[PDB]
């Protein structure tokens, strides 16, 4: 996307979201992050949602074929499930080529800085759904160390109740739950999550309360879930 | 178990 | 496709349907189709399913797209708009080629070839719905003719509850209404169609009645709104 | 006004 200027990228991207051509919108994003600017708080979004939903359209389909699969254990579903794990692969690899050069590098605020941190977690925790070969266990570990970073951000630089904490807190303990085989880690972190939040509410205006009760309506889900 | 969603 | 057997294109285009994956079962469908043989009726639905889907994606986007820049009325809107519109053509285009190459001139039975005559008026409808220079009457035309062959064949060959037939009504029907400015024809045709497949449901199976009412009910749905 | 669904 070299040619074409990054406002109008930007705005393009927007309109992808509106036509919902996510495909577009991350090439778009793509296009934009490489400029070698800085992200703002809804670029970054932007960003954020383009990837989120092409991977996820990918993590769909490749379950519904590791299911067709496993159930059939000629050789057709194993190509088509392989064809699709490997773009699905493809595409984390982009989101974590752009986090690594330069998005983490230059994010120096804590709101950029976890924001991203939690993008290459969820990335390699996207890997990790589909890896079984010689290196699941460092894909796992460099979802973990990802999320780890972000959290000792997050706790020292961010109250309880941001919308960006809380949401890095939901994921990664879905990763503990569903990743690292750690239910009680998963149980643990949202409820302390939940709490922490619930007890920082009285400081927040009714539009954060909102963004807030929002996302640990989420964490409530969870527990629901696991407990 | 879900995760966060876009928007 | 050259290099993928077509039985093994036909499974993974099943495969990508489950999966909706429907660029993937379109291309799979074409590999299928360049093979040279002829389609079973099954494979016919694979190949409308897949590319109606597309195609319908598309047409919901560049909608989404003609409507906001309608309402603007920089350059950023029309561009994206006549990039989609570049891609819906395009996809429009790989149909035809297919139909004319060499689907239809194949096509001797009355369930193949009213099929594929009214995939191709579909598919001149879909440029119609985006064409504004020189060739408009031209393509309107072109999808009239392929709808009224199909017509021709299937009130001869086909009864008047034939599922395809009844499809082809309600698609021409749409044509008129929507395409040409001819709601009076559309109404008459929906109407007439309508009411000669009622006179023949006493002939039908369980099985049929079923096929044969849901597609009324769609003409139905239609008149409903049209009067 | 609506045309055929694919299924
Ligand atoms: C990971 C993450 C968490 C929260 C946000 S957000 O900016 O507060 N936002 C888009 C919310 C996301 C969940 C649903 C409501 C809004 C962004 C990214
Ligand atoms: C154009 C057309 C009409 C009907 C058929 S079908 O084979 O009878 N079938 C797939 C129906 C399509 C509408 C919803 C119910 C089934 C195919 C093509
Ligand atoms: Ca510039
Ligand atoms: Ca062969
Ligand atoms: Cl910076
Ligand atoms: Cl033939």
């Amino acid at each position: 996307m070299g040619s074409m200027e990054r406002a109008s990228l930007i705005q393009k991207a927007k309109l992808a979201e509106q036509a919902e051509r996510y495909e577009d919108m991350a090439a778009f994003m793509k296009g934009a992050v490489e400029k070698g600017e800085e992200l703002s708080c809804e670029e970054r979004n932007l960003l954020s949602v383009a990837y989120k939903n092409v991977v996820g359209g990918q993590r769909a389909a490749w379950r519904v074929l590791s299911s067709i699969e496993q159930k059939s254990n000629g050789p057709e579903v194993r190509e088509y499930r392989e064809k699709v794990e490997t773009e699905l692969q493809g595409v984390c690899d982009t989101v974590l080529g752009l986090l690594d050069s330069h998005l983490i590098k230059e994010a120096g605020d804590a709101e950029s800085r976890v924001f991203y941190l939690k993008m290459k977690g969820d990335y390699y925790r996207y890997l990790a759904e589909v890896a079984t070969g010689d290196d699941k266990k460092r894909i796992i570990d460099s979802a973990r160390s990802a999320y780890q970073e972000a959290m000792d951000i997050s706790k020292k630089e961010m109250p309880p109740t941001n919308p960006i904490r809380l949401g890095l807190a939901l994921n990664f303990s879905v990763f503990h739950y569903e990743i690292a085989n750690s239910p009680e880690e998963a149980i643990s972190l949202a409820k302390t999550t939940f709490d922490e939040a619930m007890a920082d509410l009285h400081t927040l205006s009714e539009d954060s309360y909102k963004d807030s009760t929002l996302i640990m309506q989420l964490l409530r889900d969870n527990l629901t879930l696991w407990t | 178990a879900g995760s966060i969603p876009g928007r």
